[PDB]
């Protein structure tokens, strides 16, 4: 359906199609698999960043 | 620059305006709005649409006795000739509509059902 | 029928294939099945002018007195 959306999309603009084909240029596959395990390690970084902060809630 | 501007309103008053463009090219396109947001059509998508006829009909509609305007011949045969070049396969009405309903099916809520 | 530079199927009306994108003489209509070229061709040609507008000048008002 959202694809759909896009052919009528098509249909109705060259230019607002262009428009939201950048968004999903802008997407992409979102997370890349090879790039998810960089992003992993990345985690762990984020880990000793990471604002270990408590319960939150429960204190 | 050029276009035409009809503003059609329903007998509730409620309206609708409908632009029509002249292309450099030659090709004529059609402005509408739904949902509030502005779609463009092929006026040649829009009349073989309307009614079942031939390119004859359409011709003679909009030039018929005026056969001496050179420009207009023209441009007409771009149009028309242009209207084959995109879609060759409307070959009728009634698949013309497949094709209006398939592109506007997700927009005009109409699906499980029409 | 043929008019102008526009050639229309005879039979049905559909603004057939121009002769020049045919092979054969007859250019068939897409609706119809009539023969063309094969029948000959409406030598098209169209005595297309200027509108007597794109030349402003000085001179064009040299035409007008
Ligand atoms: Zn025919």
């Amino acid at each position: 359906r959202p694809s759909a959306l896009r052919n009528a999309l098509g249909e109705a603009f060259g230019t607002k199609k262009a428009k939201k084909a950048i968004a999903d240029l802008e997407r992409n596959r979102i997370d890349s698999d090879k790039l998810t395990d960089s992003a992993i390690d990345i985690v762990d970084s984020v880990r000793t960043a990471s604002k270990d902060l408590p319960t939150r809630a429960q204190l | 620059h050029y276009g035409i501007q009809i503003r059609s309103v329903r007998p509730d008053q409620t309206s609708q305006t409908n632009v029509l463009h002249y292309l450099n090219d030659g090709q004529v396109t059609f402005r509408f709005s739904w949902r509030k947001n502005e779609y463009l059509v092929p006026v040649v998508m829009i009349l073989k649409a309307l009614c079942h006829t031939s390119d004859r009909e359409i011709f003679d509609g909009i030039i018929g006795n005026d056969v001496k305007d050179s420009f207009l011949t023209d441009r007409l045969e771009l149009l028309l000739r242009g209207f084959k070049k995109r879609y060759p396969h409307l070959q009728n009405r009634t698949q013309v509509l497949q094709y209006l309903g398939d592109k506007f099916r997700v927009v005009f809520q109409a699906s499980p059902d029409q | 029928s043929v008019v102008g530079s526009l050639i229309f199927c005879l039979d049905c009306g559909d603004l057939l294939e121009n002769p020049n994108a045919v092979l054969g003489s007859n250019v068939e209509c897409s609706q119809c099945k009539a023969i063309y070229p094969k029948s000959q061709f409406s030598n098209l040609k169209v005595v297309t002018t200027t509108a007597d507008d794109a030349f402003p000048s000085s001179l064009r008002a040299k035409k007008s007195v």
